[PDB]
């Protein structure tokens, strides 16, 4: 205590790792997010490891849906 | 009612929504509700019978925007009301 | 605008596209549907892909009614 | 309540139900709830593998034609949506 | 009809058939369920089967009290 | 709300908790909510100081007891009295 | 008894180990919590990231051991 | 003695098992066969397990003729 | 010899062949080689998905009963043994 | 009847379909064959599939000359 | 001929036949061919409708024997002016 | 005969062969036997002094070529006359 | 040269390591062998490696068919 | 030309990598082999076994590259 949302929104404005579901996870400026863990990131960078890998895509806004959410990570 | 608001917003924006599938959906943003399934118009899959799409919202894992659509200022000022709300 | 509900409602008796969980896509007509999604189809046609060590291998099944249930189904796209 | 409403009527109807793990299962339906839970009598599967069927688990059930009032049904979700 | 929980009700104290999610299948004395199906067996004997190379092998579990969460439920058949 | 009242009477016994993914663990009950979420105690996560574990309901597939922590006379009427509620 | 989210408040910055859906289990000093099961942990290790501050969605912990 | 395959002729117009590659295995009336083991059999069913993510399934398929190609038999067995 | 020779009479019938990768194929059987590789006219398969067969493909080659004398196939494998 | 090389030769300097094992597939001008089924072809597409996710992708490539090994030959298609 | 040879010597001992999928198969060796296809009698599989096995050679893995049944003096012999013969 | 035949005249002419599974190949050919079987020199096992390479036929699902390198009015002939001998 | 199967028989009625198909291998003495590579071993021991582990059989004669055997090696 | 087993014959004693059916490709020095392709190798490793001599199978080897 108090509220795990409140040490979230501390966060806002500022850089922050997520990792989701799977063996992707981006990073990226946290600009919104709810309840559900629905998040939006501000020039991200998101990688997926393979090894059958370094894949990275570059976008400036992207809106990620909290069903796919699990782990953020504070730098 | 965060995000259902702030979707509201982008209605008539191209956006790129990546399913959970990989696959890619790039369309105008015609219709949204509250869990977030949309609908699109005039959609494209980038790159290689049409015509509209009823996306269903727990399909979507992005949804790729424009920054100019956004005002950064407002939308962290919405989620910082967001919490507060308790 | 408004709800992507009521821009479904304008293809009952339409010919529509649906892709269900996995490589299954099949395009009725649209019968019926409700909040959560189930719908009914008349004269569907079933189209399924699926591999059996590395066999990909076409099907096609063609019932002339069905009902799907809603938590099953991902996309609804309506031709030209 | 549409669709509950909608298997009320089928009651009596051979519907064969396909399980969402690719499993047939053709019987009359005798019985369906809110959360369109169905029990079917008589059987069997097509072609070896009375039940109490688990909504969630059914992706299909096929109907025949002549079953379903085509245009009730229809006007039936128009009425649905209009309530809204 | 009427609901399923009473054609469910009239095999309390009864033997009960349950087909669980996955190739297992549980057997017992019906003593106890609910809206979302959750059973509660008694001198339950559960049956798992599975292949390998070209083998329909069987196991058996039993206990004499056992609870079931809805969740896994797919099937519920009762002999006559 | 049966089997809530059902494990708040079968609190403080030893009981068994299969999960989904084939885990055993084996403690002794203290907590039970509405979602039917435990907490255990003294437990011995079978197989390879613990001490106590937190399972939500999600995870549960069996949870084992014993005959004769169970009124199966009075249990069988409990669940006869909430179908009777239409 | 009472309540199990009642019982974890009598466990606060305690170090406690949590489970995930899928292969990944970390541990880490239970700072916060709330009714939707999001946790928050200080000082986590995954057992190798050696998180500061870590926020873990409610849906996805599937078990909370924790030592007495 | 001799040739395992005299003692199969043995078996002509006769009921007999088969099992095929993988969990595949049938009982026909013995027909025909060679060298090569390629059989043919009379009013036969066969039985298949088959398991989609941890789903095994039994099916049965009877045909009333059947030829199998040889290369595709391990065992003959031989009922009482 | 004999499965060749048999084959040989069973041209003109229609024959399903059961492929190895579960696949169908219906169609007139039109020609036949030592290796039982088939040639059938025809098609199609159940429910979707003129061809030359290899032989070493084909699982089953489903036959009607009445395609076949089983008493001269019986005799005729009976040669077979005999000539060793 | 006669023999299947003899309904192969009538397709020399002619389109042919050939389907490899696997979800691969062939087609081009049948130049040359053989009792093993090894067939030699010109201005050939091979055409391979692959599902993934709920996708029916293929990808072409082609070459002005391929000898192809009898082994994996399963089927041989002709147009008409 | 080598391994013919032996297991024609090896005819109506109970041997134990390893197929390459795992499967026991006990039985009393009754007949044999060049592609060392087995026939067996009196099977049971070990441990937990007989009655006759004609077993495909290409199968079987390993085929288990009794030291008693076998001159090791001899089979070595005959591998001996097997290998020698070219 | 007649592809060990065409391979014959293939001797010295550089080629690819694709393996069934997936390996590419691609050298000089110097020597095939009647089970077209192949050696291969200053090869590229593409992709990642090697030097040559000694390929069994089981292995190989193509084997590309040139157009130039192949008579074709000749070599359907060759194909021709074989099919004759019956 | 000469001959790989005159190198083997150098080992007749001695200790052979031999590696089959997939992740089973055994070691015995070896008793007969033949072109195709048929093999009959004494005293021999089994093991099967896996990690999903160290399972060992013990047998005292065993004809091993040639389809299996890959690798021999000679300690 | 000639024959593929001639031109092994002018390869022997040399350091010879052969791949196998699977994941396991070894090295070692081309003592002997024969006309059902079966190899013996001298001073073997496997990319680990040091092996001293090994007798590889004649229906198990689909490549046998040589450094020249």
């Amino acid at each position: 205590m108090e509220t795990p949302l409140d040490l979230l929104k501390l966060n806002l404005d500022e850089r922050v790792y997520i990792k989701l579901r799977g063996a992707r996870t981006l990073v990226g400026t946290l600009q919104a997010f709810d309840s559900h863990c629905n998040i939006v990131l501000s020039d991200a960078v998101e990688t997926i490891y393979q090894l059958n890998s370094e894949s990275e895509r570059r976008c400036e806004m992207v809106f990620i849906r909290g069903d796919t959410v699990t782990l953020i990570s504070t730098p | 009612m965060l995000f259902f608001s702030f979707f509201k917003t982008l209605v008539d924006q191209e956006v790129v929504v990546e399913l959970k599938n990989d696959i890619e959906i790039k369309g105008t943003l015609q219709s949204v509700d509250q869990f977030l399934n949309l609908k699109l118009d005039n959609i494209s899959c980038t790159d290689e019978s049409v015509r509209n799409i009823f996306i269903r919202g727990s399909t979507v894992r992005y949804v790729y925007l424009n920054k100019n659509m956004v005002d950064t200022n407002l939308l962290q000022d919405a989620t910082r009301r967001e919490v507060m709300t308790e």
